[PDB]
């Protein structure tokens, strides 16, 4: 029974540790992107809630009728 | 009404919906609101009857009320800040306004009463375009505006719009008067995600889309406007039930039917802030639509009513007309549960 | 909105120059195999609405069905990866960038940690 | 005739079809995992002269 | 939500009209056109939330 | 309400009966009027006499409940000189319970609002105690 | 797992394209044969469990469910095709579609090794169910019966949910084995306090614990005979294996908040034992025994020692095989007679030999008598319960009694007596429903014989 | 009367067209060749072969490889003065207790 | 059997929740519909937000 319909107690135990280890990986980024969107939408300094701004391509620097702008 | 003009008609509302998702100016916000508008009152008032007229009557007053009041909104912010781009507003009373009139358009509680009326008074076709895209804009300038939601004000209306859909559907017996009370439930979830995750607001207005369309092109196949319209069916085309009860199950948010995933991701996303009581709350109360979600399936699948003697000849013959799209709508209403990591493309 | 306003975000985009990087899904990616099998449960639905024999009208109607599905599936699941991938790279890059908010922590073994012992009973 | 019977007795293929494609995934999942084989502290050994893998 | 059609397209339809410092007929200043002008270049490209800090 | 909240707040749990219950009382007339209020405008009164008896009676209720719940809370916490305990809220919270029942003089409807209502009192002192949240603010 | 989950996924079509007289045959076969390969999931380890992948698990708790459910298939399959004659073809396939899919979601339910997965799974089971239930029912009170256990269980689920996404949010996975090499105290706190309540109430409801239970009364005798064979062997066992796997990450906080549940559970037990004691109706009594025991698992659960759990896997096993064998017996009888009444039919000893003798050994094995597993698990669970305290004795005691005399009662009002004089429809017992009665019950006696592999990981 | 409603019809018997019938189906055909396949499948291959195939399961759960590492462990202590059972689970050296 | 199971088990959780679930539906949905009445609700609501909401 052993020989036909089932492997070695070594397959099960290193696939054991392999996934163990995908899922505290897992976990552990989560947890960092937790973290990263919290700060993030707290300072406003990364690439994440970035809300728009008036673009300063719109203003006109010609001369103005009155000197004084 | 001319097919040519109701096809024109139903383009300028689809044309101001675009003006207002497309516009970065809030005098082109309001002006495609008024366009949605007056082009959408002739599309209500199609088939000419009281009903229809006083429909239409109640729609039209709602909605120039909430255009007032946005209009309102606007110079107020134009005044505090001398600014027209549509970003976070820069006063809190014309922030106050501005949802204010973007929930009386959306017809959230305590600004529900017309969804109902109108709905009832107006046929399954105009129901139906009225869910979908008068629900599609608001909710479009709500997301761009979310930064600056008060989150007090904008979750006691989604709490309110959640119970009076609830209550509101579980008295009810008329089919268009049920869905326009879930309607109004569905509405709040989205708005109670909004100021947390507009991605998940976008996601839960997509799954109700869809469902909502699967469930009014089945009223419409069925012919039918009422719970005992509806019991008939079963006696003539038994598929159409049965796939309406599927429907119904994924509307209550039943896994793992597509449903279930609207709520599951508010859910997380709302807990992930550090708020328990309300998630807890609103799945809570979700538990009447799906009450009354399930005694509709008793009517009109799970049982078998009595039948009349012209049913034979309404089995001699056959449905001529075909509504496409309706069995993507299927589908994807019930089985996307599998597929919901999406929402990150929907991101 | 978390990764809307994104600097350098092409408005109207649905795949950008950078998603070309990624790796593309395979073929026989089971979220593809799933898509189709979406597409065919669209194609019974239909002839079962229209009346016709559920598994054998309608062959090219439902060849377009899982096709159209598996096609939309495709890109849908290029964007899903992109976006992800995107997410990701972000967060790294704010870790690196942040290391006074992400420090390094001293790791101390069981031997050394102290936990309260609940006996059951 | 062989064409009548096998019209009404082909679906009873679909169960050990089905059966061989889940052990065929199974192998396929499992090899997939392989990133501790023969690594681990406990079964960790010299792999023989003419062996590639401990386990597939 | 908002799809960006102007800019995607290069158009421009109420970008002009959106603030008092841009291009005025006669070159007609406004009220606060310097004013206008120093604070969008101080929040421009920093998003909002910087902007406002 | 944000003012007769924070006052509430402001008032120790465990001294100053008197003023709890005022502010207690203050906050249930407060909710009984915009109550009825909204009652008059959706279920509109045959008469103005009666629409000023169906307010008074409502904000009456209201006001009696809250002063019911605010003396029992504080004079159960002062005498068993355990403050930041929901048993206090608890029965405070079944005390406005039975008044509300003995108001719409019905037994079975008192029994619910004193299970009920106590329920909410000890969940409401609970979160004070544990910093819960309702409408939490926006973050991550 | 792909190698059962896979076949169940295929006999779908089989189903769906078979001739419309093989649909039975051919769904009774390969549900045998797919039992046979989960067979295979017996052969557990001493030290971890069977990860297949990331997804799917076994463990030695989680086999004999898997094994339980794919051989409690085939024996639905032989009571429906009894009381759906007169169907047409279509809603027969239908019915063994529901089948299919409620064993597909039971298997990736116990095999899910992800406690969100396991959560959307064992809240599928409900569809299929409720679909049966409300569908095929014979009596008026379907819907009724029908509403009451999908709202007790919704309403029990939707704040577990709840809770796992904050588990989620706050430990950074829900995977089984993180949960449990992570595990940390749980501080008394109200928070914690009431995460405990969400997740214990939910599986609770699920078992159901006693004043929790009015659905199970109404689901298990309104519900057809597949449906009560499935409620009754399965499903009540989502609750206790659910609180098996929960339990790890609740303590110390179980040690406290155990007490009102502990209570309820053993007065409840005592009641409904006394409830079955004077029970009009045949399913009633055999619903309120299923009460008793899962109260008993309940206690074992709670007071959570590796002697409680061993005990509370063999009762698991036991009972599910048991009030199977009850419903099937109770639905020839009311096949028979079209009533459900326990008094309207008697003599059947004088007018259905072996089915009395089927009767006598249900009946037997659903008292604790030796070695039966039956009593392994309840003299296990009672030895633990000793050892937490010494009146549970006195509580295990007085359920006992008053479990034999409910039972004997049965026996002696369906089968001993004279036979009712106007009652002449009760045909000789058929082949199918004998065959039916002697695979419900050998496997009992094998399991008997060999005891070690239904009493869990803690053996 | 409120409806044209068909008479609950009367209870069929099997027994009655085919007398030696198993209760399968109302063919005789296919009622014997279910209850063959029932019967054969069922009990012979799932009981009979199910039940040998875990009798003789591997010895997986180390029940005998860990009585013969106890019998080692045994003689060994035994054999040295050692204790039979150490009384502690891990290293006193290895176990830092706070001060 | 009656007195606990039947009757106040039924009372307590399942019969009470049903009946307070049906009298809110019937406040809820007991409206004339008349427009007056309910834009004096939105009046009402207006004041509220505006008062109450800082
Ligand atoms: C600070 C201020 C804080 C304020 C918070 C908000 C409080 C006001 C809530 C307003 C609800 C209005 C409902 C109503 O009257 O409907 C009329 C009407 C009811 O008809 P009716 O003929 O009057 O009733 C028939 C009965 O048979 C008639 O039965 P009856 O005549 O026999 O009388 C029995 C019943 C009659 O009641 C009614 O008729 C009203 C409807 C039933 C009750 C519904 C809930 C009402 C509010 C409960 C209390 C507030 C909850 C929040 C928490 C507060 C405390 C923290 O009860 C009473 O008469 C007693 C008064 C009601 C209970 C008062 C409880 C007071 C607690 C005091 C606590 C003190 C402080 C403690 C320490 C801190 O409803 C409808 O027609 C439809 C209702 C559903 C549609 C929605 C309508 C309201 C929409 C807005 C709600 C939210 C407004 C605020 C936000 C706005 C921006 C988003
Ligand atoms: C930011 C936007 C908002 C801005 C707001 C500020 C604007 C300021 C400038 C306003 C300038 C004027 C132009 C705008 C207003 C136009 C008004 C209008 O067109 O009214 C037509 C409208 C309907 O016309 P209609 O249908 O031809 O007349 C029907 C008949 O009245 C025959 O009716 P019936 O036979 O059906 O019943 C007779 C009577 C029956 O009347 C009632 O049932 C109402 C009873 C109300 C409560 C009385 C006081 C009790 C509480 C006092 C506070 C302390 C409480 C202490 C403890 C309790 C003590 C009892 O009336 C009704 O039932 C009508 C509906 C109920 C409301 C009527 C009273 C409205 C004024 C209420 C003043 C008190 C405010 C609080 C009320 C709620 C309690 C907290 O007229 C009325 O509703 C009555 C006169 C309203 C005068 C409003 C004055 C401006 C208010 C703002
Ligand atoms: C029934 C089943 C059980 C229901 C849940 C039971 C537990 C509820 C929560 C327990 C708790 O700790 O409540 C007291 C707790 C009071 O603690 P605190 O330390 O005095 O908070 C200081 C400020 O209130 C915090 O500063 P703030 O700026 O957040 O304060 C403003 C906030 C203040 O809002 C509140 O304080 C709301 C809660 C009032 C007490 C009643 C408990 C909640 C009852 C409803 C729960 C279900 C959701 C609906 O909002 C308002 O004043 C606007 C009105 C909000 C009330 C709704 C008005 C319409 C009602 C009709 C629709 O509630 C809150 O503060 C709620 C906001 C979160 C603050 C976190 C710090
Ligand atoms: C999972 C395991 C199992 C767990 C669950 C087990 C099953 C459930 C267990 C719990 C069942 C009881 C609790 C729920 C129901 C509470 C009663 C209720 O809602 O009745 C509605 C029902 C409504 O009837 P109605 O149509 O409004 O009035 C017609 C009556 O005939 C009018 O009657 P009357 O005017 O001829 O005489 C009434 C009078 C006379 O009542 C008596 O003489 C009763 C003696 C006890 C009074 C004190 C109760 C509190 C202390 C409890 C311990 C007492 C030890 C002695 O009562 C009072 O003056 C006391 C009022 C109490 C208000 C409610 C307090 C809660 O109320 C009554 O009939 C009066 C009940 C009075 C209280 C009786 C004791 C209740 C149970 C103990 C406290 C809890
Ligand atoms: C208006 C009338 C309503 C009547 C409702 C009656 C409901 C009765 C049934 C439910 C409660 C059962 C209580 C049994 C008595 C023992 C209580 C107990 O042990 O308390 C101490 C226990 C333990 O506390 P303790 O006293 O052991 O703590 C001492 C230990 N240290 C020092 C560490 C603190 O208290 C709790 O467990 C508190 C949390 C309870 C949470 C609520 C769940 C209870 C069970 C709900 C069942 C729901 C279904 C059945 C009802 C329908
Ligand atoms: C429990 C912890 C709190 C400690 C006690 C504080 C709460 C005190 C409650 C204050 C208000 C109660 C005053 C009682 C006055 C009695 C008035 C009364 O008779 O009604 C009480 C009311 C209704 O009874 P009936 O009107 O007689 O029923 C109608 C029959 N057709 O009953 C109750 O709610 C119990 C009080
Ligand atoms: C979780 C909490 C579990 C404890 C539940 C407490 C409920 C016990 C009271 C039930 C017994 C009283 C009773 O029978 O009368 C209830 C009687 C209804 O009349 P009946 O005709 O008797 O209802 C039967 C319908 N077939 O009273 C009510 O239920 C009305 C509800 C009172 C309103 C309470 C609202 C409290 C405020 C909620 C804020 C949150
Ligand atoms: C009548 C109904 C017919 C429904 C199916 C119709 C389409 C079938 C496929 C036709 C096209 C074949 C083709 O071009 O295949 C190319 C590619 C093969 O993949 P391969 O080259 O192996 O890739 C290895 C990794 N690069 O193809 C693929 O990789 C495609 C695989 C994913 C998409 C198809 C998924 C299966 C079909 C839907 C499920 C249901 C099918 C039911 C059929 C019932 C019987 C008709």
């Amino acid at each position: 029974i052993a020989r036909t319909f089932y492997d070695g107690p070594e397959k099960n135990y290193e696939k054991t540790m392999a996934i163990l280890q995908i899922e505290a990986e897992k976990a552990e980024l989560r947890l960092k992107e937790l973290e990263v969107r919290r700060l993030m939408r707290a300072r406003g300094d990364g690439p994440w809630y970035q809300y728009p701004t008036i673009d300063k391509a719109l203003i006109d620097h010609s001369p103005k009728t009155t000197p004084d702008n | 009404m001319n097919p040519i003009i109701y096809t024109t008609l139903i383009m300028t509302v689809m044309s101001g919906t675009m003006l207002v998702m497309i516009s970065s100016h809030w005098l082109l916000i309001w002006i495609g609101f008024e366009m949605n508008l007056l082009a959408m009152i002739p599309v209500l008032m199609k088939n000419f009857n009281p009903r229809a007229t006083e429909a239409a009557t109640k729609y039209f007053l709602t909605q120039a009320t909430a255009s007032m009041m946005l209009m309102m909104a606007i110079i107020i912010n134009l005044l505090y800040s001398g600014q027209w781009t549509i970003t976070k507003m820069f006063n809190p009373v014309a922030m106050t306004m501005m949802t204010m009139a973007l929930a009386m358009k959306l017809g959230l509680s305590p600004f529900h009463f017309w969804v109902p009326e109108v709905t009832q008074g107006i046929s399954l076709q105009a129901g139906l375009l009225l869910l979908t895209w008068q629900k599609l804009a608001p909710l479009s300038v709500l997301c761009q505006i979310s930064q600056s939601i008060n989150p007090n004000l904008m979750l006691t209306m989604a709490m309110l719009s959640i119970l009076i859909g609830g209550w509101g559907g579980l008295n009810q017996t008329q089919l268009r008067k049920i869905m326009a009370y879930s309607s109004i439930a569905h509405m709040g979830w989205m708005t109670a995600v909004l100021p947390y995750n507009t991605t998940m607001t976008i996601l839960n207005l997509l799954i109700y889309i869809t469902m909502t369309l699967a469930m009014f092109m089945l009223l419409i196949h069925s012919s039918a406007t009422t719970t005992l319209s509806l019991s008939h069916t079963w006696n003539k085309m038994p598929v159409i039930t049965s796939l309406m009860m599927v429907t119904l199950l994924s509307m209550g948010g039943l896994p793992p039917l597509s449903g279930f995933m609207p709520k599951w991701m508010i859910i997380q996303e709302m807990t992930k802030n550090e708020s328990i009581i309300m998630p807890t709350l609103m799945a809570m109360t979700a538990l009447l639509n799906l009450y009354f979600y399930m005694r509709l399936a008793y009517s009109s699948s799970l049982t078998m009513f009595p039948s009349t003697n012209n049913m034979k000849m309404k089995w001699q013959f056959e449905h001529t007309k075909q509504m496409k799209l309706l069995p993507t709508m299927i589908v994807l209403s019930t089985l996307v549960l599998p597929m919901t990591p999406a929402l990150s493309s929907l991101n | 909105t978390m990764m809307s306003g994104r600097p350098g975000r092409v408005p109207l985009q649905f795949l950008p120059n950078e998603a070309r990087s990624l790796p593309p899904p395979k073929l026989t990616d089971p979220r593809l195999v799933y898509m189709g099998f979406l597409g065919y449960c669209s194609g019974l639905i239909d002839n079962a609405i229209r009346r016709r024999p559920v598994v054998s009208a309608g062959l090219h109607r439902q060849l377009l069905y899982v096709t159209s599905f598996v096609f939309f599936g495709y890109y849908l699941l290029k964007r899903q990866d992109y976006m992800y991938a995107l997410r990701d790279h972000d967060m790294f890059a704010y870790v690196k960038s942040h290391p006074e908010d992400f420090p390094e922590k001293d790791k101390k073994t069981y031997g050394e940690i102290l936990e309260e012992f609940h006996p059951v009973r | 005739n062989v064409l009548q019977i096998v019209r009404d007795h082909w679906v009873h293929i679909l169960v050990p079809v089905g059966f061989v494609f889940g052990c065929y995934l199974d192998r396929r999942s499992d090899e997939k995992l392989t990133a501790f084989r023969n690594k681990s502290l406990l079964f960790k050994r010299e792999l023989r002269p003419n062996e590639e893998v401990t386990w597939k | 939500p908002f799809f960006d059609v102007q800019k995607r397209l290069g158009l421009d339809l109420d970008r002009w009209m959106t603030i008092q410092s841009a291009e005025q007929p006669h070159k007609i200043p406004g009220r606060c056109h310097a004013f206008e002008k120093e604070w969008i270049e101080c929040a421009h490209g920093i998003g909002g939330i910087r902007a406002e800090k | 309400a944000k003012t007769l909240l924070h006052k509430y707040s402001d008032i120790p749990e465990g001294t100053e009966c008197h003023r709890k219950a005022y502010a207690s009382t203050s906050i249930g007339g407060a909710t009984g009027l915009i109550v009825s209020a909204y009652s008059i405008a959706l279920k509109p009164p045959a008469s103005f006499l009666e629409g000023v008896a169906r307010t008074g009676r409502y904000t009456f209720t209201s006001a009696a409940i809250g002063a019911i719940f605010g003396l029992t809370s504080c004079i159960s916490a002062q005498v068993r000189e355990k403050p930041d305990d929901p048993l206090n809220y608890f029965i405070g919270g079944c005390a406005g319970g039975l008044t509300l029942g003995a108001r719409t003089r019905s037994y079975g409807i008192g029994a619910a609002a004193c299970a009920y209502m106590g329920l909410t009192a000890a969940l409401v002192k609970m979160g004070q105690l544990e910093g819960w949240q309702v409408f939490a603010e926006p973050k991550v | 797992m792909l190698k059962i989950i896979i076949p169940t996924t295929m006999l779908l079509p089989m189903t769906w394209m078979s001739k419309h007289n093989m649909i039975w045959i051919n769904a009774t076969v390969h549900s045998l044969l797919i039992s046979l390969i989960s067979l295979s999931l017996l052969n557990q380890l001493g030290e971890n469990s069977l990860n297949f992948s990331l997804t799917f698990f076994s463990d030695s708790l989680s086999a004999p469910l898997l094994v339980l459910t794919t051989w409690l298939l085939p024996l639905m399959l032989m009571a429906s095709q009894s009381h759906l004659s007169k169907e047409t073809t279509t809603r027969k396939k239908l019915y063994i579609t529901m089948l299919i899919l409620l064993q597909l979601f039971l298997i990736m339910t116990f095999t899910a090794t992800e406690l969100i997965l396991f959560y959307i799974l064992f809240e599928a089971t409900l569809v299929p169910t409720l679909i049966i239930i409300t569908r095929w029912g014979n009596q008026t009170e379907r819907l009724n019966a029908g509403l009451y256990f999908l709202f007790y269980t919704l309403a029990g689920s939707l704040p577990l949910l709840v809770a796992l996404v904050y588990i989620q949010n706050t430990t950074g996975s829900l995977n089984f084995l993180i949960i449990h090499y992570w595990s940390h105290p749980l501080s008394n706190s109200w928070s914690n306090i009431f995460m405990w309540l969400a997740c214990i109430m939910a599986f609770m409801v699920k078992m159901p614990l006693y004043g929790l239970h009015l659905w199970l009364p109404k689901a298990h005798v309104e519900a057809p005979i597949a449906g009560s064979m499935v409620l009754a062997a399965v499903l009540l066992k989502l609750g206790g294996y659910g609180m098996m796997r929960i339990t790890t990450i609740l303590n110390p906080l179980t040690n406290y908040m155990a007490y009102p549940f502990l209570m309820l559970s053993m007065w409840g037990m005592i009641m409904t034992s006394s409830i079955c004691l004077r029970q009009t109706d045949l399913k009633s009594l055999i619903a309120y025994s299923s009460v008793s025991h899962m109260a008993l698992v309940i206690v074992a659960i709670m007071i959570q020692t590796p002697w409680s759990f061993m005990g509370a896997t063999a009762l698991m096993i036991a009972h599910g095989l048991t009030s199977s064998m009850l419903f099937c017996l109770a639905n020839t009888n009311y096949e028979r007679v079209h009533s459900r009444t326990m008094i309207l039919a008697r003599g059947l000893q004088t007018l259905l030999p072996l089915m009395a003798t089927w009767w006598l050994v249900a009946s037997l094995t659903n008292l604790a008598l030796p070695p039966s597993i039956n009593l392994i698990g309840e003299l296990f669970i009672i030895t633990a319960s000793f050892s937490w305290s010494n009146i549970t004795i006195i509580l295990m005691g007085m359920n006992m009694m008053i479990t034999a005399l409910y039972s004997l009662y049965m026996l002696i009002t369906t089968q001993r007596g004279k036979y009712t004089h106007h009652i002449n429809n009760i045909k000789p017992s058929f082949t199918r429903e004998n065959a039916l009665m002697a695979l419900h019950i050998l496997p009992l006696l094998l399991l008997t014989l060999n005891p070690k592999m239904i009493l869990g990981p803690l053996y | 009367i409120r409806l044209q409603e068909d008479p609950d019809p009367e209870d069929e018997n099997l027994y009655e067209k085919n007398p030696d019938s198993h209760g399968y189906d109302k063919d005789p055909i296919v009622d014997l060749w279910n209850m063959r396949v029932v019967f054969f499948f069922g009990f012979s291959i799932v009981l009979v072969l199910g039940s040998t195939f875990v009798a003789y399961l591997p010895d997986y759960r180390m029940q005998e490889w860990a009585r013969r590492e106890a019998e080692r462990l045994v003689k060994y202590r035994e054999a040295n003065g050692l204790p039979l059972m150490e009384s502690n689970c891990f290293d006193p050296n290895k176990i830092q207790l706070p001060e | 059997s009656s007195l606990l199971d039947l009757i106040w088990l039924e009372t307590i959780l399942p019969k009470t929740t049903s009946f307070i679930q049906m009298k809110m539906s019937i406040m809820v949905s007991n409206q004339k519909g008349l427009i007056k009445l309910y834009f004096l609700s939105f009046l009402i609501t207006i004041m509220i937000s505006m008062t109450l909401f800082n």
